[PDB]
């Protein structure tokens, strides 16, 4: 079966779909409800741009 | 190919990987040091004459 699959048998399209969607996941974190890191501090300095 | 078997296999393998990645290794063993208690030296019998 492994030899049968290696010889040109195509994968299910979802493989490429997941590969393409994972890139989207990286670029916009808060759309999927996760944050990379948090900072704990006693004297916060606000970002004026926001 | 039946496209519904590939989806089930992918879901099963993903569930297996997710389950394997949550196991934690934490041990809270005690120490081999022994708690000591109080003791009093005892007196052996003696005889005194002048």
């Amino acid at each position: 079966l492994k030899q049968i699959a290696s010889d040109g048998q195509g994968a299910h399209p979802i493989a490429a779909a997941i590969d393409q969607l994972r890139t989207i996941v990286y670029r916009e974190p808060e759309r999927f409800g996760y944050i990379d890191s948090v900072i704990l501090t006693h004297n916060p300095d606000v970002d004026t741009a926001y | 190919p039946n496209d519904e078997a590939t989806i089930k296999a992918l879901d099963n393998v993903i569930k297996q990987i997710e389950a394997l990645s949550v196991i934690v290794n934490r041990s809270e063993k005690a120490d081999d040091a022994q708690i000591l208690g109080p003791n009093t030296y005892k007196q052996l019998l003696e005889h005194l004459f002048s």
